[PDB]
């Protein structure tokens, strides 16, 4: 009966998302208007009245301001409305960026808190103490002077719940977030490194306090060195514009930046000094203590037959992932429902633990220390 | 065969849409051009722009 | 089924607070000068090729179109509608008729400094003789153009800084911003970089221009491998117009009527990524680099980073700076912040020896190291 | 937690069947009063250690008459010793009126406890040469407890002055000092002190203000209500004269009070019958509307909130909307609304109270982001209230944040009300439903300082 009552609030949500003047003083804007308004650059402002801009094509004229609000709000930098008639200068301009800027910004926060990962509350404790402590607990600080960090590197096996720290501090915050796999600079295209560099950070000093979250960008750490013979491409120029603009000039504001790799090692030594990126976390293969917490999330709200332990299982051997425990809850449940079944017994778990631990094979010893 | 004079007209342009704003209008970037922010007709609503 | 209760009744009184927005639905200095203005006109800057004698003639170009044959309107200043001078030209009448300044390029004018940010000289201890060189070359012919000419010997108007990442250049760089009295220029390298053909180099030619406006002048480079110093060409004939850029850069720099009152400093962490088109000296006199300091300099990193902030007034810092084999001033801040963090894992109100002692653990213990415990004795 | 929890009839009923009984008499000891309050201020001196420097900074703020004079009550507000009621001499003369009111009563503030003590420190301020010193102080000896009773008749001996002489503004501190002290089963005697006071009538507002409230703080929990001729003769008395419409206001105020205790009350109808009018006494009728709907599933009055909040007349828009706070407070998930996205800027300041004082997640003061920023001084003002409520730098952060704002009067005395804000029971629901009409003299918030809902 539930599902009426979701369906109903995802639908009453667009709903309000559907639900997003002068009688004739607005009029006389929408003649202080010409209605195919335009965009332009503006080069200089000689003050009196007149302005000099550039166009997308290049024309470049003395076009008179027509000023409803402070028409020393716009700048040279900021662009203007233009006409098609005298190409005149119209009036506001709500500072707008590229299109991509709201590609990058996730509105949601579509999955829950730590009580979502199971265990590994030290360092989970620790990105607590620098995300969750700066933003909600500002006291000790300021009062003891010292500053927070800023920077936190995800790395270690890969599925450890990497996505899944990232997500769940994702949940927990009221500054603004923005989400970015950073290396879609994959162009051919000179330049247009800092394009997105620039103004990525200039949003996000703009709106709020926030998190500028970098995900995956183990690859393009290129061994600071060179390309060999020949290489330069641009992608070691688009990678020093962001270490530039992390740890330059032009003070880094109550801006965060939390970022997550696979491998290491390959990375570059350029940005992982401190103050450039503050804290590093492993996320190594847990245990056999919260692998039994791993199980329990994922025995939450399923059907087991309560007479079976995973303990056995956990007992059975000893490094995996959770998300190999995760595909082994759903596994083993298909195993139950080949055949409509209601819960799961132990050899449901059993070929599905066999099943799921296809992926070690190396091979030949050791084996023969021995 | 009366009809065929609105075959005898120029269509339109196409346009990329970057975002709306507020007043009842949006933008619109021409396909080599620069960005315009320009008027709607009366059977188009922003909720679905 | 109670949590179908509550969600449901939660989101039927949701509807409901829809529903409530749903049916609660239902010029002096803007308006009467418009149409004063409307008959102005639109007409267009150009840039002017050449003058014609015992007339104007002029010929000039806007940007894209063609090269405009034009006349002048009667009310101007005949002489200077010279070459080199932008000037507005008629969509009816085809001439000139008020003169405009140049291709300013007020992105250039956005890398200057504008500011000063302080960062003190008591701030960057450590390098109390590199800092002095630089010192010589930047405060001393600033200030005292006399043993220069009591002497006989050229100033070094360029010094590359090279070394490890976390060293001080930045502050280096700050700190003379800091007590610098003249013009400062930060330079991004990828203000040079941009997408048409042929612009990074009139990007060069608008930091000349900036540059021969004034005197005592200071150009700031930094990260100069985004400008390069790799000629990296062999049959795949990939990525090459930054080396045109760099090259019309080294041509406006050096060689045939150089810079004069301009003093500039650069920085890299990559010095064998160089062009020795940049590093022959006259361009670049001083190669300072910078190097770990050996125990001094790290208790002076020490005093330095917690001289504000709270501590206990017995603990030394010779023992610290012994458990820093190698380490930077970013490093030994990042020991006095999480020292800090140590005391908020407690409720102190100042921060004591073993705190920095597992904040040094945490840092350099703690650090990757790979691979990675390396519990032996064989030593001790 | 006893006498937390319970409300002003079971401990009257219970100090009675219990004066009876008592099995021990250490339930008369502590179930009345002066046993929840013994061990708290010694122990609140021993294990807090509060310092100087927001006597000494927090006082400094500057001077005005006004600042200052907010800064007295900030400073009063303070309970490390009871220092800022001792310090001194010619801060209390550099007060004015209803100020000196405040700071009369701010001695009761410092010490609500010290029952001894309280006699002896207000004693010189007691019949003193000001009218006001001696009105504020018998107010300050209604605040300091609840169980005293002997304040009374020094008081409540002279309260009678048939028009506007002295005594009733005595009458104020007293009646509603009075109010602080005692709820019975239904006490009649300071009622029937209560029908020369409404039958006195002063154009003083809080006469008849603190009549509803103080009646209604003893008729708060009362049996289902009632409709009894203690509020029909208010209500009567009440449609007698309509003048001063904060008359109109602060007795439906009390009207509402009597009527809480309700279960089933069908007085919204008994009063709808009696009183509906003119929208004065519409809004009288809104004000048992509210009052008598604290709060269960009962989503029918939410969609007719959803109706009649698109009233016309925007007052009973203000009282009626202001009303959710106290019906879906348990399921706080939906309380956020789009009132903020709504025009009608006392709106604005309904959401702005619904925030309140609890533990105030990110989400809250996420709306005091815009909340924040506003410019009218009532909206401006009315933002740090329930802002340094709702959190009882990170405190401090939003407070330089209003010094980034201004830096008028009304502004900077909003700002003070803040920082004194950083530094179902009935008792601590009805004293900010009597602030609700704030946007008015210092008469008014000469009563301010009567909302005593914290420990
Ligand atoms: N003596 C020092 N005193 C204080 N901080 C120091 C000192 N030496 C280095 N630092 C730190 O190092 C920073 C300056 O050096 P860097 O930031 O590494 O310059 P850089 O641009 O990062 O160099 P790279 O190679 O481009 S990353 C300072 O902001 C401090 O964090």
């Amino acid at each position: 009966l539930e599902r009426i009552k979701d369906y109903l609030l995802m639908e009453e949500e667009f709903i309000r998302n559907q639900e997003q003047k002068q009688e004739e003083e607005r009029s006389k804007v929408d003649d202080l208007r010409g209605t195919p308004m335009s965009v332009g650059t503006l080069e200089e402002i000689i003050d009196d009245n007149h302005a000099i801009v550039s166009t997308s094509v290049g024309s470049e004229h003395y076009v008179s301001i027509l000023s409803f609000v402070d028409k020393d709000l716009l700048e040279p930098g900021c662009s203007v409305l233009l006409n098609h008639k005298v190409h005149a200068v119209i009036g506001v301009l709500m500072d707008d960026t590229d299109p991509l800027v709201t590609v990058m910004k996730v509105e949601k926060a579509p999955q829950e808190t730590y009580a979502d990962i199971g265990g590994l509350d030290n360092q989970i404790q620790e990105i607590k103490e620098s995300v969750e402590l700066p933003l909600t607990h500002p006291e000790y600080y300021e009062e003891m002077g010292i500053k927070p960090p800023k920077g936190v590197i995800l790395y270690g096996p890969p599925g450890t719940g990497k996505t899944l720290l990232a997500k769940a501090v994702a949940n927990q915050t009221s500054a603004t977030f923005l989400r970015v796999v950073g290396s879609e600079l994959i162009q051919k295209y000179l330049g247009d490194g800092p394009k997105l560099v620039r103004e990525l950070f200039r949003v996000a000093e703009e709106h709020a306090p926030s998190i500028v979250f970098i995900d995956e960008i183990d690859a393009i750490g290129t061994k600071r060195y060179d390309s060999n013979s020949g290489g330069e491409r641009e992608i070691q120029r688009t990678m020093l514009e962001l270490l530039n603009q992390l740890d330059g000039f032009d003070s880094r504001g109550d801006v965060k930046v939390i970022m997550a790799t696979n491998r290491i090692e390959t990375l570059d030594p350029a940005l992982i000094r401190p103050g450039r990126i503050d804290r590093k976390i492993e996320f190594p293969l847990p245990d056999e203590k919260t692998k039994k917490r791993i199980f329990q999330i994922h025995t939450s709200r399923m059907t087991l037959a309560d007479d079976v332990t995973l303990d056995d299982l956990i007992m059975a051997k000893d490094d995996l992932s959770g998300a190999d425990i995760k595909a082994i809850c759903t596994e083993a449940g298909l195993m139950a429902l080949r055949e409509r079944r209601m819960k799961v017994t132990n050899e449901d778990f059993k070929k599905s633990k066999e099943n799921v631990l296809y992926k070690k094979q190396e091979g030949t010893p050791e084996g023969l220390y021995l | 065969r009366e009809e065929l004079q609105l075959l005898q007209e120029q269509g339109s342009y196409v346009g990329e849409v970057v975002r709306a704003m507020d007043k009842k209008k949006v933008l619109v970037k021409v396909h080599p051009e620069g960005k315009f922010v320009v008027d709607v007709d009366k059977n188009i609503d922003i909720n679905d722009v | 089924q109670v949590e179908d209760d509550i969600q449901q009744l939660l989101k039927k009184i949701n509807e409901l607070t829809g529903i409530k927005e749903s049916d609660t639905g239902l010029l002096a200095a803007d308006k009467q000068t418009l149409q004063s203005e409307q008959p102005l006109q639109v007409a267009r800057c150009t840039k002017i090729i050449n003058a014609d004698s015992e007339d104007p003639k002029y010929i000039i170009n806007v940007k894209q179109f063609a090269k405009f044959v034009v006349d002048l309107s009667d009310q101007v200043a005949p002489t200077d509608i010279e070459e080199g001078m932008r000037v507005g030209v008629d969509r009816n009448k085809y001439q000139i008729h008020i003169p405009l300044p140049p291709k300013i390029d007020p992105t250039v004018t956005m890398m200057q400094v504008e500011e000063k940010p302080d960062v003190t000289y008591s701030d960057v201890g450590g390098c109390k003789e590199q800092i002095e060189k630089l010192r010589e070359v930047v405060e001393t012919p600033l200030l005292h153009p006399e043993r220069f000419v009591n002497l006989g010997i050229e100033p070094p108007k360029g010094v590359l800084l090279f070394g490890p990442p976390g060293t001080g250049k930045t502050l280096c760089a700050r700190a003379v911003a800091n007590r610098t009295d003249a013009c400062f220029i930060r330079v991004i390298g990828s203000e040079l970089v941009q997408k048409y053909v042929g612009e990074g180099a009139r990007m060069v030619r608008e930091l000349f221009e900036m540059a021969r406006t004034k005197k005592a002048c200071l150009i700031f480079f930094d990260e100069i491998d985004a400008i390069g110093g790799a000629r990296f060409d062999d049959g795949a004939g990939g990525d090459n117009e930054v080396q045109r850029t760099m090259l019309e850069l080294i041509n406006q720099l050096d060689g045939f009527d150089p810079r004069g009152n301009i003093k500039v400093l650069m920085a890299t962490n990559r010095p064998d990524t160089l062009d020795p088109a940049l590093m022959r000296p006259g361009r670049l006199d001083r190669k300072i680099e910078f190097s770990l300091p050996d125990l001094e300099g790290r208790t002076h990193i020490f005093k330095i980073h917690a001289r504000s902030m709270s501590v206990e007034r017995d603990i030394r810092f010779e023992l610290l700076a012994r458990l820093c084999p190698n380490s930077t001033g970013a490093e030994i801040r990042s020991v006095c912040t999480e020292a800090g963090m140590f005391a908020i894992r407690a409720r102190r109100k100042i921060a004591t020896e073993k705190d920095f002692l597992e904040a040094v653990n945490k840092v350099i213990k703690s650090y990757a190291k790979f691979s990675a415990t390396p519990r032996y004795m064989t030593y001790n | 937690f006893l006498e937390l929890s319970e409300d002003v009839e079971e401990y009257e009923d219970l100090t009675e069947i219990m004066s009876n009984v008592q099995l021990n008499s250490n339930f008369l000891a502590l179930a009345r009063e002066l046993d929840i309050m013994e061990p708290k201020v010694p122990d609140d001196i021993y294990k807090t250690h509060l310092e100087n420097n927001r006597f000494g900074g927090s006082g400094s703020q500057v001077d005005s008459a006004r600042m200052n004079l907010a800064s007295s009550f900030v400073n009063g507000f303070v309970n490390q010793d009871k220092l800022l009621t001792d310090d001194g001499n010619k801060w209390l003369y550099k007060n004015k009126d209803h100020g000196m009111l405040s700071a009369a009563a701010s001695l009761g503030m410092i010490l609500l406890w010290d029952v001894d003590g309280g006699l002896t420190q207000i004693d010189k301020y007691l019949y003193s040469s000001e009218d006001y010193i001696k009105s504020g102080a018998l107010l300050a000896c209604g605040i300091v407890n609840s169980g005293v009773r002997n304040e009374c008749d020094p008081a409540l001996a002279l309260l009678s002055d048939y028009v506007l002489h002295n005594s009733n503004t005595m009458r104020l501190g007293s009646i509603f000092g009075l109010g602080l002290a005692y709820a019975g089963s239904n006490r009649e005697d300071v009622l029937t002190l209560l029908l020369p006071v409404m039958g006195d009538s002063k154009s003083s507002m809080e006469v008849a203000g603190v009549t509803a409230l103080a009646c209604g703080m003893i008729a708060v929990g009362s049996c289902n209500g009632d409709v009894t001729s203690t509020i029909l003769q208010t209500i009567m008395e009440k449609s007698e004269t309509e003048l001063k419409d904060t008359y109109a206001r602060w007795l439906p105020l009390g009207l509402g009070l009597n009527h809480l205790g309700k279960g089933e009350a069908i007085e919204a109808i008994l009063a709808a019958l009696e009183v509906v009018s003119e929208p004065f006494r519409s809004f009288a009728n809104t004000l048992v509307d509210v009052c008598a709907y604290a709060g269960s599933g009962n989503v029918l009055k939410v969609q007719q909130l959803l109706h009649i909040c698109s009233e016309h007349f925007d007052s009973k828009e203000k009282e009626e909307d202001k009303d959710k706070k106290e019906k879906k407070d348990k399921d706080k998930k939906e309380a956020p609304a789009d009132m903020g996205a709504h025009q009608g800027v006392a709106v604005l300041g309904i959401a702005l109270i619904a925030m309140g004082e609890e533990i105030g997640a990110e989400m809250a003061l996420r709306t005091f982001g815009h909340l924040l920023r506003y410019g009218e001084p009532t909206l401006r003002r009315a933002v740090p209230l329930a802002l340094a409520l709702i959190s009882v730098s990170h405190d401090a952060d939003p407070e330089v944040s209003y010094n980034s704002i201004f830096a008028a009067r009304l502004a900077a005395m909003l700002r003070q009300l803040a920082q004194y804000h950083a530094k179902k029971g009935t008792l601590t629901l009805c004293p900010y439903h009597s602030d609700r009409q704030l946007m008015s003299q210092v008469a008014v918030a000469g009563l301010l300082t009567v909302l005593v809902s914290f420990l």
